[PDB]
């Protein structure tokens, strides 16, 4: 439904994010460390989406606050963006099924696929610098910019905005490592390769988490967890299983040697065949 | 057209190394060795298997074994 | 008082 | 100029020792068998892979790139 | 004529190119290389394994192994 | 000493039964063929890898590699 | 008495089919390449490797190995 995100301060932004999860996701008893606890997205009807207004970017005074993001609940994928100043709505090409009635919907050629966004940005998803003045410039460009595609400047705008929204909600590192950027020093955030790898493996990590029972050693793809704190801080929201989760592998998690191995990770390199025949010679 | 499209249960590997697999209640024997790890990986992960043949009774000729991601 | 966790 | 790129959404094999992938709308096949673990492991984890052949215009492929993105 | 059934938590590769497997508290040996690329997999997957052989007496080698997911 | 270290995310197998690995913007080639399963396992398993050689000239080949958990 | 036991922290490949492993801070190298791939199973699965030997002096060919867990 209607929502708003405040970038004014660390406490405000964190509280807004926690409100988003609390009103969206349900905490998991199996993973329940008192107040802090990962949560699972509550099942929602298909085609539903919430709306969040961007606020707190301009902390000096009320200004530059006419942007909204509409995001579905089914798999937590960016659906579209609304310019309230122009009272217009742009929808991702791959999100044609998702539409917002009551606003002037406008088709956008670009899709929401990560590969397309990286290509148009022409920059690796690790290493971008996000700052308040850069955020304001991107905001103003998008407000004045329009049409059927996002330009390269709009490419930075969209990648920066999606970075601070999707993984920020999904994962607890970004909010922890982006709050300082709001500080008086306001250090400029840098997207590290580890966070990129965690983002890429969101689906399988979320599929693995539900059967977690306070284990210590988790091993899923490029991702490994060796302590409870890391598990807590990695992901805060997971996909829904009922039966979209079950697509590859009857069970994705193997609890062996007090270790949770992803089934795909083990099966990938566990396929050695007859190979000494080469060394036998002609 | 598809003789058996289901999860492979197991195979018999006798001293002669004959690979007598059986799926969906149908026993089919093959004599290949490089497919042993490929099939065991499918088995352990619950991966399904599809086998085709003109005569789909056990002990008949076989020419198409595959795994269906979808 | 968000501790090191936050 | 790529013969194919993506994932192994669906594949096929034959007893004549030829394996193929249904990708980019075509059943790209190859007769070699020294790289079977590579692509099968790649699809097992869903990590992206691209394959080139003698030409990327019903033939055999022997050169493969694999990325984790 | 199953000789042993269950799970294995360790396996030996003796220096004479012989590989021995511990199942339900007893060791059975063989020399068939094809087992190492596959049997080791069972060690990391809880993959139930049973053994049939002509003689199951203590220290007898093993040639036929049946793998069940269970 | 250590020619390079870190993560592996890109590499090409050539028609001539040779394999090249991309690390630290420096392609290391080798005709060695018994290490490709190790390389793919490490790449997909999140296993840090580093290559050391006496002569690590620009794009120097790779034949002495070691692993790292972190 | 036991001399090398622990989780592998350094595994090194040499072109002469000799593979070295650091266990308990001791380097043991095996020339028999047959065991080179198998160790990979314990390499990523955290299966601590323990090596038998008459004496604790290292650098000798090692082929008596065991995999366990803590």
């Amino acid at each position: 439904r209607e929502f708003t995100i405040d970038f004014s301060t660390q406490q405000s932004y964190v509280s807004s994010l926690n409100s988003i999860r609390t009103e969206i996701s349900t905490p998991l008893e199996h993973i329940s460390q008192g107040t802090t606890s990962v949560s699972v997205i509550n099942h929602t009807p298909p085609g539903s989406y919430f709306a969040v207004d961007i606020r707190g970017l301009d902390v000096y005074q009320a200004r530059f606050d006419h942007l909204r993001l509409i995001i579905e609940q089914n798999n937590l994928y960016v659906a579209g963006f609304v310019n309230t100043a122009t009272n217009t709505f742009y929808r991702f090409s791959d999100f044609t099924h998702i539409s917002v009635p009551g606003v002037t919907t406008v088709s956008m050629t670009t899709d929401s696929s990560y590969t397309t966004l990286q290509r148009v940005a022409a920059l690796e998803r690790s290493g971008m610098q996000i700052s308040r003045h850069s955020l304001v410039s991107s905001y103003l460009a998008l407000m004045e910019f329009s049409g059927n595609t996002m330009t390269r400047d709009a490419s930075r705008a969209v990648l920066r905005f999606v970075t601070v929204t999707a993984e920020a909600l999904r994962f607890r590192q970004i909010q922890r490592e982006f709050r300082q950027a709001l500080s008086e020093t306001a250090p400029v955030y840098t997207m590290t390769p580890g966070d990129v790898d965690l983002t890429l493996n969101w689906g399988r990590i979320s599929n693995v988490l539900p059967e977690y029972r306070g284990e210590d050693g988790v091993r899923v793809g490029r991702i490994s967890f060796n302590n409870i704190s890391a598990i807590l801080g990695t992901v805060a929201v997971i996909l829904n299983c009922h039966p979209e989760c079950q697509i590859t592998g009857d069970r994705p998690v193997i609890k062996i040697n007090n270790t949770l191995w992803e089934s795909n990770t083990a099966a990938a390199f566990l396929n050695r065949k007859s190979q000494f025949l080469y060394t036998t010679g002609k | 057209a598809d003789c058996a499209k289901g999860k492979i249960e197991f195979s018999k590997y006798n001293e002669d190394d004959t690979f007598t697999v059986k799926v969906d209640g149908k026993e089919y024997w093959t004599s290949r060795w490089n497919l042993q790890p490929l099939l065991q990986s499918a088995q352990l992960t619950g991966m399904t298997v599809t086998i085709k043949s003109s005569t789909c009774e056990s002990g008949s000729g076989f020419a198409e074994v595959q795994f269906n991601n979808d | 008082g968000f501790g090191l966790f936050d």
